[PDB]
């Protein structure tokens, strides 16, 4: 149904406010906020959101506390001031997906339309993208397990339309723009290996742990496609790609001729002014 | 092809861009279009007509 | 009779709420209310900022519904927002950020409770996207016309308050209407969360997806940009063939504002993408 | 004075040597600021505009 979503940083800075208005009490649980957006178009666009007092139990996980009057009053007044945005779903700040999320999401599945779920981290130490759109749809399983709520990962992007780019750029004054060239390219080409190294290294360790020490079926069926796609590149002998290395290396030669020739053109004004300025300033100094 | 010149009815002329929704079908010149006060985006066009034609 | 040097603390909450409120800043007059806590005399901090429903009358004391204001404020009191109101904001599109008689009258009426009564006017309509410079406004006492206008100490920040130096509004209407300085604040959670959030907003999902796209587009699409780049290079060299004649005749003074050097340097920078991504293809082919 | 010029001059060797990485920092940072302000004044030029004579 929905291919991609658009999440503005305003809601995540509202999660910064979720971490600001705590009051130093010692709970810091998965505070659930009422996510708002535009479900009209096929693409989802989050503009702003708000929160609702949400408290769980220490031992029992099935305890969840929501509010209907606060949702209808905040949504009623928010719709009165801005009717272009309506309820879409919710989101929790907890890093782990608990079992009670089917009951928490089930309320906004009954009263509200199909709600999207977003899992983020309480500490911004994760290098990866903090936002993951999880659609709440029921899927048929091939093994015969009963139909239940399944959270499929929907791709997400963090973009601002008109003003939040200006506000973020003015508040930071440290981040740089695209700036195609040497630095913005070589930084990605340096740290990219760590950007994949922390993800893969962080995932395959617990993966290999759950291979031998795993039960409660983790959908082992998708592991066959995992190792299949991993074995779709069986160390090609590079025999056919030699001519492609001749093409890319020939373009490399083109960049060699462009650099040497163009820089040789740049040497004109320098290697002329260095003489005509020094000898004339010297002969005319005294 | 992406950004062209518009002529407002009031007399001053402007230049606008292309919206990601519409295509280059109606974007060809010779067709009266509509603009927005903010960002000068294009929502849709405006088909011409006449008084006795109504 | 005493005055201090006050400064309005502006976090990203009120800023982004005034940016979304500026996106909803239609020509029709809008209303807003600022919240916060008063810790001492010469400092003021804003935390909570929300919007108000529009009305046909516009900015006025009659549009402010006390049961709606106190109702929403009470709903903020039952939540984790124990902050009292500190001021009200609005938008003044087109005619400038100055305050009319109605605005100064509802300001005079709304300043009876809070002695500070911070007033902010956002106007992103005619302001370019390069700067988001916003200014906070204040109300002066009518009985201070005999004595000095603003007996504010620490006159250093007035140099930073001189950035809005329009020659009609600031000193065109500065009588009985002055302003105050604005500073910001950012903790480490906003710095790393918003910094990594913006870097990720300019980065990819797995960060390895769109690399090979350009690494392999260097052979299909960039080749056209390299041929056209050489067409501009030769298109300048055809004049650089004529340059050594003038440089061989006059050698005195410069008349052409074109440098012919930095543009070719930029062309070399765009041409170095093949070199920088060749090692990327070497890594993808290797492992 | 004759032999003191060596060790006294070493202080000038260190004071002039310390400026190398400093001018490296200035020449590497002020051009980053040059492209920052360059793109900042470049992005001011917007496509929507009025045409005069
Ligand atoms: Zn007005």
């Amino acid at each position: 149904a929905v291919q991609k979503v658009v999440v503005h940083p305003l809601v995540l800075l509202s999660v910064v406010d979720h971490f600001n208005r705590i009051g130093k009490v010692g709970n810091q649980k998965r505070v659930v906020g009422v996510l708002l957006g535009s479900w009209q178009k096929k693409v989802l666009d989050v503009s702003n959101s708000f929160a609702v007092p949400f408290d769980e139990d220490d031992k029992d996980d099935s305890v969840w506390f929501l509010d209907h009057d606060y949702l209808e009053n905040m949504y009623g007044m928010f719709k009165k001031v801005n009717a272009r945005e309506r309820i879409v779903g919710w989101y929790h700040t907890g890093p782990k997906l608990h079992k009670n999320d089917i009951a928490i999401n089930e309320l906004m599945k009954r009263y509200c339309p199909n709600s999207v779920l977003v899992i983020i981290d309480v500490k911004p130490k994760d290098l990866g993208l903090p936002t993951e759109a999880y659609i709440s749809v029921e899927e048929v399983h091939d093994d015969g397990t009963p139909t239940s709520k399944t959270f499929e990962h929907v791709t997400s992007e963090i973009g601002a339309e008109e003003a939040e780019e200006v506000g973020v750029e003015h508040l930071l004054r440290d981040i740089k723009d695209t700036t195609v060239g040497t630095l913005s390219q070589r930084i990605t080409n340096q740290v990219h290996g760590l950007k994949g190294l922390n993800s893969k290294l962080l995932d395959i360790r617990s993966y290999l742990e759950k291979v031998a020490t795993g039960k409660l079926p983790i959908n082992h069926q998708i592991i066959y496609q995992l190792q299949d796609v991993f074995n779709l590149l069986p160390d090609v002998s590079l025999q056919e790609f030699v001519k492609a290395f001749y093409l890319k290396t020939n373009d490399q030669m083109v960049v060699v001729y462009l650099a040497s020739l163009i820089r040789s053109v740049v040497a004109l004004h320098n290697l002329i002014n260095n003489k005509i300025a020094n000898r004339d300033a010297e002969k005319k100094e005294g | 092809e992406e950004k062209f010149i518009v002529k407002a009815t009031n007399g001053p002329r402007y230049v606008v861009g292309c919206r990601r929704q519409l295509d280059k079908s109606k974007l060809k010149p010779g067709t009266r279009v509509a603009l927005d006060m903010t960002t000068l985006t294009i929502m849709r066009y405006l088909p011409r007509e006449v008084d006795p034609l109504v | 009779a005493v005055d201090t040097a006050e400064q309005v603390y502006i976090s990203s909450l009120a800023l982004l709420k005034m940016l979304k409120h500026g996106r909803a800043g239609v020509p029709m007059e809008v209303m807003g209310l600022m919240l916060g806590e008063f810790v001492d005399d010469y400092t003021v901090r804003v935390i909570d900022v929300f919007a108000m429903p529009q009305s046909g009358t516009g900015v006025s004391v009659e549009a402010v519904d006390p049961v709606f204001q106190a109702k929403m404020l009470d709903m903020l009191k039952q939540t984790g927002r124990p902050e009292m109101v500190v001021g009200w904001y609005h938008s003044h599109p087109g005619f400038g950020c100055w305050l009319s008689g109605v605005d100064i009258n509802t300001q005079q009426s709304f300043e009876a409770l809070s002695e500070r009564a911070v007033a902010v006017v956002v106007d992103p309509i005619q302001s370019v996207k390069g700067k988001v410079v916003i200014d906070a406004f204040r109300l002066i006492n009518a009985n201070m016309m005999v004595l000095g206008h603003e007996p504010r100490q620490t006159t250093s920040n007035l140099g930073h308050l001189n950035k809005p130096s329009i020659q009609a509004l600031i000193h065109g209407l500065n009588r009985h209407y002055y302003s105050i300085t604005i500073n910001y604040r950012k903790n480490e959670l906003e710095q790393k969360m918003l910094l990594n959030l913006h870097k990720k907003s300019w980065m990819e999902g797995l960060t390895l997806q769109d690399y090979s796209e350009h690494c392999k587009h260097n052979e299909s699409v960039v080749k056209e940009m390299l041929e056209l780049a050489k067409n501009y290079n030769k298109a300048v060299e055809e004049e650089d063939k004529m340059t050594p004649e003038q440089l061989a005749i006059k050698n005195v003074g410069k008349q052409d504002p074109k440098r012919h050097l930095e543009e070719h340097v930029d062309v070399l920078m765009t041409s170095n993408i093949v070199q920088c991504l060749a090692a990327m293809l070497d890594t993808v082919v290797f492992k | 004075d004759l032999y003191s010029r060596y060790k006294k001059l070493q202080q000038e060797l260190e004071f002039l040597e310390v400026q190398e990485e400093y001018i490296k920092d200035e020449q590497k940072n002020l051009k980053k600021e040059f492209l920052h302000a360059q793109e900042e004044v470049k992005r001011i030029q917007s496509i929507p505009l009025v045409i005069g004579q």
